[PDB]
């Protein structure tokens, strides 16, 4: 039974910081060579492993593995190194002699590029093996707006650079991303200026109580927040390297309160669940074999994650071994001096597949990297809790439930919420103009009654009846404009918004008309002055108001004026407590707003004009009490004025809506009622005098 | 003669093919070291040199070769960075002596972890000095930096972020990637930086300028810095693991900053060799193959000859060295205290490796024009000297910078609008006070019948002071408005107070008679309405005088002005205002109205006769309603109306030109009416 011994590499003495690690796992591999002792799987062979000194050192080590490299029997493989230098030294220069490392407690990411490492395998989840369990556990609660905040390091950057690839594709975003180097709240502050809520940590032991002090000036605690942090420090790390000689820039009792419920993130040593595994035994049996195995040396967290490699590697060397050829085969693996390329080929390759149920669930890797199983813990009551799992072949998380809390009542959001609102125009006011109008509604009715109760007396100067009644129907009809002007969204329901605008439109310029028809009826006498027909002149207005009607009608048949909305987004917060409000505005208009408005106004201007040149003209034509040439000419200067002083002012005094509605309202109102009062009451008071 | 061997690593590929260069250098060395008698009498040297390409792996396995090979070797001469921290590191257990020749990393500075290590090449901290200066001539204070996560580039950007705290620049954004950058190069991208510093090897430098080609990082607001011995054409050669092509890092690479260390002694001097240093050049050069522009590691070829006689005059000092073994320590020692205290002239001036490094002083600065390499000017760090040449070509004459905001206060037409109001008023002023002198000097018993012109007077100055009162109002800050401006907004209120309430008071005494005689006037009204106008004046000046109106700036309008400039103006506007203004102008404003409304009553309440006074009051009363109804539309408007740009000063002219207009021809109408 010829053997063949493997090289094994780690720290022995107690003179060191890291020492006991490997005596915590000298005991494990202790086990399962007897166990194999107690089966001989290598029936025509013999298992040998060698043990040496590291110390975690580049000369002894260097030193250590010449030698055993040049007064050392055929090696095959080397298993071991706890160093994070030495292991990379060794595994960047390991091609030279053809062999795989397998190491179970490097858990530094530079390994994972197989560009520069071919050979090299471990079984354990390194902290690549966190960022997709994350994102799931996202997917559990809807969480997209986060933030990060890393230190520079070497496996603070991998890490981070990792994120970007394996939450690419989701619709997840990054908000912000800082680095610091020894003051980490400035950009804290940069965060709370960004106003983030969710933040994902990576940095060292030491950095975590200055960032959550500083932190915590900055109030970005409370029932607001949720960290996550990673989870390899030691226990209770906390008590002790806060006082730190004296560390007095940040107390205890204003910290404890502070770094409440983080989600720390790390790997699992063992299986909470039962099958038959590949030894033929439950986790229980083994975790109290183990437990009642060592004598004396302090148990460890890393013996299982070894116990069950060593097995692999024995299953791998059996599944490798046992070719098509044989007597040649075992030439070539005692011949060797360390040159077989193809051996190690063969090895590899059959090292690559491997599919069972270890100790700590199925052993299956990718791209060398182990599938595993990864804990979640959280701070309650100055102590850690485990509260979930999360499976990769099935690539499931399990919660566990009636445990996990939080500080308000439900889980916190990521941003505040956004809420559109209307400027409406006050009730108080619109009640008054519209108690207002209708008031002069009824006045108008009244003085209508007049106009119809002496119908057909001679002391009535027995002139111009359908022109005074058409004045007062234009009045009449025109109140009912100001009536209509002052909508809302909220008593429309976009039904008859659409419509009321430009039959708002319809109306006013019925009003126009009429308005200018008693304004010409003055200067058809002046014109008579200075130099057949009943109705003609009536005729004649109804004429002018039919074709800029027709022209209006028209315009606006191929003008589909039709309502719009701008918004205002400068939101703070009114309420005071989050929701970050805007206004939003509606309007009425067309793409031609110029040509169709302009026209209309200039041609209302030109008339006004005319009306004005007709006053300045004629001051006293010597009219007997028939007419009354003086009050039309006072309301038509008090008209003209009121109106070019309306229209530039709704023209002008668009960003205030509770303005221009009072002012087109007051110039409407009074202009009219100045009116009818100017034309009537001369009547009204002879009347009286009877 | 007895022999003895040294151990040598030569890269001539990978990441800085020097070996090219150097191999045949030390080649040039040993037969003129080996042909002087005076330095060694019974000793020859010989060498054994090995391919490593700096790469880790075959370092480790030729150096597992050469430790354990026969002969027994003396010392070790290692290439690249990497391969010098390992020998360094191993080295202590078995009491070697490591003398490096192109390592520059600053961590081997610590003589703690380094006891036996020794070289030529300065330390790479020079570059510091300098590129702190280039950043105050052009005025810059925010930078980003990019590195390849090896300890000589970490260290080096720790000595620059720590040498910079002092010139008052920070660092902003820091990024890292192990061997695929594409990911650092989006994150800058998306935070938008315009000054960065590269820090990584040539391959990579072709692998980040085509996907800063694929990213757009580059045009006229970027500025780039970079190290400076890479090949003269290291982008112009064919490499298969890259997508990119030669056009795309031609428009990529326009444009950078390049710094590098003199090596050459300037001077003419005579060395220990007893050779001239461009003849030592003219050697050089022939003894290649081929053009000395491309081949690698040409410029440290003195420093590698210069470490070869060190170490032979060092031999000479010593002077049994046939049965050395590799444990016994008094030789290690010996040599050790023969070389601490070493110091001579060689080649490249005074060679004493004996200082905590940086015995060179100069360095030399160039940049990229138009695919041709110009050098812009030199430097020294003692006496601060800076040899500038102006040379440097940006885009558009001016270097860059990262963005800024101006501030700017509004005006108005200071032309169209003003001096029409201007030349409006004066037509009116003159008309003013030559009516006032025609009320003067006509006394006539005409003029005596119509009323007493003492109340005339006073109307009449009342509005001639209103209508001296737009040249306060139209001025701004495009003139005046520096220090006094508080006093050009006081003399538009002294102005404003005094020419209404003058005219209004001479009308409404008028009107007061007028009223209360129909249904002893040579002195009560008027003693009466000399004491309300008093009255009137002291209100304004109590709250003039206690809380008055100096200045107050109001800024609304946003960012952005997306013109061709990245600059940001932030738009304000200064006017005259209290803390508190809403209340005092409101209560004024009513308080005169009131008057105003009772004027109008009074007016209406009697308009049929006048008897023995005057007769005027049909024109009074139509020019007070006519003023009394233009103020009181046009007043409420310009509180209203903030943005007083074209509608606040418009409306107030042409509401003072109506009003004095109406007011001059109501008043002087019937005198041209009876003459
Ligand atoms: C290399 O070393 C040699 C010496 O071995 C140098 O040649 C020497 O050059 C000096 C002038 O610089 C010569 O001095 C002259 O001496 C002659 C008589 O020998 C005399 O007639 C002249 O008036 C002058 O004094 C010297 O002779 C000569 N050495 C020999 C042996 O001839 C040479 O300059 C050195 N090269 C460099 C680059 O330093
Ligand atoms: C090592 O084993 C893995 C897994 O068996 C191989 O990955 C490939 O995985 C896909 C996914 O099911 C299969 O469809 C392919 O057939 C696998 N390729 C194989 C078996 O060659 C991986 O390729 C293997 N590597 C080597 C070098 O054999
Ligand atoms: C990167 O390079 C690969 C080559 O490996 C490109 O694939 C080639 O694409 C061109 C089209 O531009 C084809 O004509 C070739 O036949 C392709 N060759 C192969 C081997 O695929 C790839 O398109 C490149 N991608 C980018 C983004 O540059
Ligand atoms: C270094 O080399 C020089 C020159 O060879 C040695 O110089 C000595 O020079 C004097 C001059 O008169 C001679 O008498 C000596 O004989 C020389 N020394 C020897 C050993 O020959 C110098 O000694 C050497 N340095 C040493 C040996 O440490
Ligand atoms: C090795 O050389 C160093 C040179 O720096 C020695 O350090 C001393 O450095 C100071 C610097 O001002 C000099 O004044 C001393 O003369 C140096 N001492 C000596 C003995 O040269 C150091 O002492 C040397 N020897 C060792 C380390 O054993
Ligand atoms: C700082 O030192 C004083 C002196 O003993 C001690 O009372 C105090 O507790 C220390 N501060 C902290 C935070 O431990
Ligand atoms: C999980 O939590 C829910 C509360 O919504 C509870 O009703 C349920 O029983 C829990 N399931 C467990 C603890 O298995
Ligand atoms: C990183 P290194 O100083 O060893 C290479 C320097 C090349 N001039």
């Amino acid at each position: 039974s010829p053997p063949l011994s493997i090289m094994g590499l780690m720290p022995l003495t107690k003179e060191v910081a890291k020492g006991s690690i490997g005596r915590g796992v000298l005991p494990a591999v202790e086990l399962a060579i007897e166990q194999i002792r107690n089966e001989s799987l290598l029936r025509p062979y013999f298992l040998d492993l060698r043990l040496y000194d590291t110390e975690c050192d580049n000369a002894k080590g260097l030193k250590a593995f010449y030698d055993a490299i040049k007064y050392g029997p055929n090696h095959l493989m080397v298993f071991g190194g706890v160093c994070p230098s030495v292991t990379s030294i060794i595994a960047e220069s390991l091609q030279g002699w053809n062999l795989v490392q397998l190491s179970f407690a490097a858990t530094t990411p530079v390994l994972a590029d197989k560009k520069k490492y071919p050979y090299f395998f471990r079984t354990v989840p390194s902290d690549n093996a966190v960022n997709p369990a994350i994102l799931k556990l996202l997917k559990h609660y809807q969480w997209k707006r986060v933030g990060t905040l890393t230190q520079d390091v070497q496996r603070f950057s991998e890490v981070r650079n990792d994120l970007t690839g394996v939450l690419y594709g989701e619709d997840i975003e990054i908000s912000d991303t800082e680095s610091f180097s020894n003051d980490p709240c400035t950009s804290v502050k940069k965060l709370k200026g960004n106003d983030v809520r969710i933040i994902l940590g990576q940095f060292d032991q030491n950095m975590a109580a200055k960032v959550f002090c500083c932190a915590y000036e900055e109030n970005m605690y409370g029932s607001k927040y949720q960290w996550i942090i990673p989870g390899w420090y030691e226990p209770s790390w906390w008590e002790q390297v806060h006082t730190e000689a004296n560390s007095s820039r940040c107390l205890r009792k204003n910290l404890l309160a502070a770094m409440e419920g983080y989600i720390g993130v790390d790997f699992e040593p063992l299986s909470s669940k039962q099958i038959k595994t590949i030894s033929g035994k439950t986790p229980q049996q083994y975790e109290r074999e183990y437990n009642n195995k060592r004598s004396g040396v302090g148990p460890s967290k890393f013996h299982g994650y070894a116990y069950d490699g060593i097995w692999v590697i024995a299953k791998t060397l059996q599944r490798a071994m046992e070719t098509l050829h044989a007597s040649s085969r075992h030439q070539r693996i005692q011949d060797f001096n360390y040159t077989d390329h193809t051996l190690g080929r063969i090895i590899l390759n059959a090292m690559n597949e491997t599919n069972f149920f270890g100790v700590t669930g199925q052993v299956v890797f990718r791209n060398g990297e182990r599938m595993g199983t990864i804990k979640f813990t959280q701070f309650q009551d100055s102590r850690e809790v485990k509260v979930g799992e999360y499976n990769a072949v099935a690539d499931t998380l399990e919660i566990i439930n009636d445990t996990i809390r939080f500080q308000g009542s439900e889980p916190p959001k990521d941003k505040t919420i956004i809420l559109e609102q209307l400027r409406k125009i006050s009730l108080p006011l619109y009640s008054i103009l519209s108690a207002l109008t209708i008031l002069g509604m009824i006045m108008a009715s009244a003085f209508l009654f007049f106009n119809i109760k002496n119908r057909n007396q001679k002391l009535i100067k027995m002139s111009s009846p359908y022109m005074n009644n058409l004045i007062i129907l234009g009045g009449m009809l025109s109140y009912a404009s100001i009536f209509l002007f002052g909508l809302d969204g909220s008593f429309v329901s976009e039904k008859t918004f659409e419509t009321l605008c430009t039959v708002r439109t319809w109306i006013l310029t019925v009003g126009y008309t009429t308005a200018f028809g008693a304004m010409f009826a003055k200067t058809w006498r002046v014109h008579a002055i200075f130099k057949i027909k009943d109705q003609k002149l009536l005729v004649i207005v109804g004429g002018m108001l039919l074709i800029d009607l027709c022209i209006l009608i028209c315009w606006q048949a191929v003008d589909p004026l039709r309502r719009t909305v701008e918004k205002y987004s400068m939101e703070p917060d009114p309420a005071g407590r989050d929701i970050s409000i805007r206004p939003l505005l509606e309007h009425c208009e067309n793409t031609h707003m110029t040509i169709w408005l302009g026209i209309v106004y200039a041609y209302k201007g030109l008339l006004m004009l005319f009306g004005c040149f007709l006053a300045w003209e004629t001051r006293n034509v010597s009219i007997p009490a028939l007419n009354d040439s003086k009050y039309i000419g006072m309301s038509v200067y008090n008209v003209g004025i009121m109106c070019i002083i309306g229209a530039a002012v709704s023209f002008l005094t668009r960003d205030q809506p509770n303005v221009q509605f009072c002012i087109v309202a007051l110039v409407i109102i009074f202009c009219s009622t100045i009116t009818l009062c100017l034309v009537f009451v001369p009547k009204l008071i002879t009347l009286r005098t009877n | 003669r007895r022999a003895v061997y040294i151990g040598a690593l030569f890269p001539m590929s990978g990441g800085w093919p020097g070996g090219q260069a150097c191999q045949p250098a030390v080649e040039m060395a040993l037969e003129d070291v080996n042909s002087r008698r005076d330095i060694l009498p019974d000793y020859e040297l010989k060498l054994i040199h090995h391919d490593s390409k700096c790469d880790p792996g075959q370092a480790t396995k030729y150096l597992y070769e050469l430790l354990y090979n026969d002969p027994i070797k003396i010392i070790l001469m290692p290439g690249c960075s990497s391969v010098s921290t390992l020998v360094a590191e191993a080295a202590r257990m078995w009491n070697l002596i490591v003398l490096s020749y192109g390592s520059s990393s600053p961590a081997l500075s610590n003589r703690q972890r380094f006891p036996t290590f020794f070289r030529t090449h300065p330390s790479a901290t020079l570059h510091n000095p300098t590129r702190v200066k280039l950043f105050e001539k052009w005025g810059w204070k925010k930078i980003a930096t990019i590195q390849q996560t090896t300890e000589v580039f970490t260290s080096t950007l720790d000595d620059l972020e720590e040498r910079v705290k002092e010139a008052g620049i920070e660092i902003t954004f820091r990024q890292s990637f192990f061997s695929d950058p594409a990911v650092p190069v989006k994150n800058l991208k998306r935070q938008d930086a315009r000054i960065i510093v590269g820090l990584f090897y040539e391959t990579e430098a072709r692998k980040v300028f085509c996907e800063v080609y694929k990213e757009r990082l580059f045009g006229k607001k970027y500025v780039w810095f970079l190290i400076g011995w890479y090949a003269d054409n290291w982008f112009k050669i064919y490499d298969p693991s890259i997508n990119c092509t030669v056009d795309e890092m031609t428009e990529a690479v326009e444009g950078h900053i390049t710094t590098e260390i003199v090596m050459l002694n300037p001077a003419n001097t005579r060395s220990i060799s007893n050779m001239t240093s461009q003849e030592f050049v003219e050697k050089l050069t022939k003894r290649l193959k081929r053009h000395p522009e491309e081949t690698g590691g040409f410029q440290e070829a003195p420093l590698a000859y210069d470490a070869i006689w060190a170490l032979a005059l060092a031999l000479n000092k010593t002077s049994r060295l046939e049965d050395f073994n590799y444990n016994n320590q008094t030789i290690t020692d010996q040599i050790y205290r023969a070389m601490n205290s070493s110091s001579f002239e060689g080649v490249s001036g005074h060679v004493v490796f004996d200082a905590s490094g940086s015995r060179m002083a100069w360095t030399l600065i160039e940049q990229l024009q138009g695919g041709s390499y110009k050098k812009i000017g030199y430097y020294d760090s003692t006496k601060d000297d800076l040899s500038w040449s102006k040379t440097d070509k940006w885009i558009g004459g001016s270097p860059p910078a990262d963005q800024t905001l101006v501030i700017k206060t509004f005006r108005f037409l200071s032309q169209k609008l003003f001096i029409s109001v201007s030349v409006l008023s004066s037509l009116g002023i003159v008309l003013a006070v030559v009516c006032l002198s025609f009320n003067i000097y006509n006394s006539h018993v005409r003029y005596i019948q119509n009323s007493q012109p003492n109340l005339n007077n006073l109307t009449a100055v009342g509005c001639s002071l209103a209508l001296a009162a737009v040249f306060p109002l139209g001025l701004d800050g495009y003139h005046i408005g520096r220090n006094q401006f508080p006093f050009v907004c006081q003399a538009r209120l002294w102005l404003l107070g005094l020419g209404f309430s003058l005219g209004y008071g001479s009308m409404f005494t008028k009107i007061w008679w007028v009223h209360t005689v129909f249904t002893l006037e040579p002195w009560k009204l008027y003693a009466t309405v000399g004491l309300l106008v008093g009255m009137d004046v002291l209100t304004l000046a109590i709250w003039q005088i206690v809380d008055p109106l100096h200045r107050t700036i109001e800024t609304f309008a946003k960012e952005e002005p997306k013109e061709d400039i990245d600059v940001s103006i932030l738009p304000q506007l200064e006017h005259c205002s209290s803390r508190k203004m809403n209340t005092w102008l409101g209560i004024f404003y009513g308080y005169k109205g009131l008057l105003l409304l009772l004027g109008i009553f009074l007016a209406y309440e009697t308009k049929s006769v006048s008897t023995e006074k005057i007769n005027d009051h049909r024109a009074v009363g139509m020019a007070i309603y006519n003023v009394a109804v233009l103020c009181l539309i046009t007043a409420p408007v310009t509180m209203i109306l903030s943005s007083q740009q074209d509608a606040a000063f418009a409306f107030a002219s042409l509401a003072i030109v109506f009003s004095s207009y109406i007011t001059l021809v109501v008043l002087f109408v019937p005198k041209m009416r009876r003459l």
